Parts: structure tokens; C-alpha cells; sequence
């Protein structure tokens, strides 16, 4: 199965994707809610590109990466 | 500024790996069934007197994900073997992740806890005995525990720890 990695301020998670269309926006929402629980707002980084927002409107295609920082607003990975 | 702890949760698909370990760290009970492909937490806490870190590896049941053990068996310190009281298979399961983690530390003992979860059920369907017994076999302690009522879920990690600490 494809997956994910997400790491976040206390551990990382593997998010399980059908496919590269999906959005980040539906990523970071299971992150979220796996790592938080039901709900501060939160980003995700590409992992080799750090202090900027991906795109949550975009698809896993266009990210060209596999792994991502999540990251509280206020916050810095 | 303090000591961390490895400390590995597996078990058969379905048994409350993700429910205990997420009573432990959230204080929230996991309703949902949503099956690990694997995930990691750390939280602070004072046990026996100590602060430490727990770093807990949350791992898959789904044999989809069986690769992955090698990796981590290796580097983990202390291994909660998880099974349900009202399912058997996953009794039985028990060995071979004993077994998988064994040969990867050279046969030497390794801080581990037989946990049969789910206590709060009314069915029943592993006997008292029969899982003591196969902690005894181990060399280990057996806990029952419910992630949903919170039952022994600290007792399971924290004799971990004090595991680690001893050997
Ligand atoms: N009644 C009760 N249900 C529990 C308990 N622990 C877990 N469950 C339930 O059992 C189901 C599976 O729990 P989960 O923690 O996802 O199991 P898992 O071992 O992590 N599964 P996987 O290996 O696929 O990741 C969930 O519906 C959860 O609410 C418990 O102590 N009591
Ligand atoms: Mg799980």
C-alpha cells in the first residue's frame, strides 16, 4: 500500500493514500485528527523544503515528495 | 534533559494496540477501527519518582506490513505483546512475534509484558490460567487491561520501563 510519512512535534505517523490524487488538505486532516484528535492551526512542509506552506488545495502528485513536516502555525518544525 | 525509553506495542490486527497507546498519551478513548501502518509518540512522565521520556512505537497487526517488524524489533527496548481476551487466534499469535523478536536480539531476554486487553467484555473466550501460564513459559508478566476503562494501561508500559531500568 502507498503511504505517507508525517512528522509532527511528538513522533511521526504513516498516512495510507489510494493514490496521488489526493489532496494534502485530506492528509493533513487525518494527521490531525490521528495525532491531536478532534479539534490551533496547522501546515505542512515538504520535508527538503522548510518554514513554507504546502499548498492544501494541491495533489500528492504535484509535491514530488513522500514525506512532510507537520507544523502548528505559531510553531517551527 | 532526561532519559528516553523505547517501548514497542504489537500484536494481531484488531487487539487495542492503537486504544492503549493512545489512552496512555491522550487519556482518550479510540472508539474507530482504523488499522496502523505504524506511528510513533513521546510524552513525559514520572515513573517511580523518575521523569523519563516515553517513545512509543504504535505497529500494524494487518500482515499486509509483516516487513516492517525486522526493523524495529531491533532497536525497540521493551515490547508489549498484545492480545484480546475474546479472541483466541490472537492468543496464538503471540508467539510468533515472541518468537520474530527473539531471533532478531540473539535469544536474550528482552523487557516484555503479556498484555490481554479488552477486559472490560463480558466474552471470554482465553482462560486466566492459560494466559499465566504462557507468560510464565516467557519468563514474563502477564496484565490484564482495558483501553477502554483505562485498566492496568499504565502498570503495562511502566513495568517496561522498570525493566529497562534494571538490566
Ligand atoms: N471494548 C474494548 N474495545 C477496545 C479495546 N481496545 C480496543 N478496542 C476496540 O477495538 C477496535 C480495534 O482497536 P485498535 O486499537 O485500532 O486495534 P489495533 O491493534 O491497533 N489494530 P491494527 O493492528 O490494525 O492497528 C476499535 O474499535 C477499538 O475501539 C478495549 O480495551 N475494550
Ligand atoms: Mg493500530
Amino acid at each position: 500500500s502507498l503511504f505517507v510519512r508525517i512528522n509532527a512535534a511528538h513522533g511521526f505517523s504513516l498516512i495510507q493514500v489510494d493514490n496521488t490524487k489526493v489532496t494534502m488538505k485530506e492528509i493533513l486532516l487525518k494527521a490531525v485528527k490521528r495525532r491531536k484528535g478532534s479539534q490551533p492551526q496547522y501546515r505542512l512542509e515538504k520535508q527538503s523544503e522548510p518554514n513554507v506552506a504546502v499548498d492544501l488545495d494541491s495533489t500528492l502528485e504535484s509535491q514530488s515528495a513522500w514525506e512532510f513536516c507537520l507544523v502548528r502555525e505559531n510553531s517551527s518544525r | 534533559g532526561m532519559t528516553e525509553y523505547k517501548l514497542v506495542v504489537v500484536g494481531a490486527g484488531g487487539v487495542g494496540k492503537s486504544a492503549l497507546t493512545i489512552q496512555l498519551i491522550q487519556n482518550h478513548f479510540v472508539d474507530e477501527y482504523d488499522p496502523t501502518i505504524e506511528d510513533s509518540y513521546r510524552k513525559q512522565v514520572v515513573i517511580d519518582g523518575e521523569t523519563c521520556l516515553l517513545d512509543i512505537l504504535d505497529t500494524a497487526g494487518q500482515e499486509e506490513y509483516s516487513a516492517m517488524r525486522d526493523q524495529y524489533m531491533r532497536t525497540g527496548e521493551g515490547f508489549l505483546c498484545v492480545f484480546a481476551i475474546n479472541n483466541t487466534k490472537s492468543f496464538e499469535d503471540i508467539h510468533h512475534y515472541r518468537e520474530q523478536i527473539k531471533r532478531v536480539k540473539d535469544s536474550e531476554d528482552v523487557p516484555m509484558v503479556l498484555v490481554g486487553n479488552k477486559c472490560d467484555l463480558p466474552s471470554r473466550t482465553v482462560d486466566t490460567k492459560q494466559a499465566q501460564d504462557l507468560a510464565r513459559s516467557y519468563g514474563i508478566p502477564f496484565i490484564e487491561t482495558s483501553a477502554k476503562t483505562r485498566q492496568r494501561v499504565e502498570d503495562a508500559f511502566y513495568t517496561l520501563v522498570r525493566e529497562i531500568r534494571q538490566y
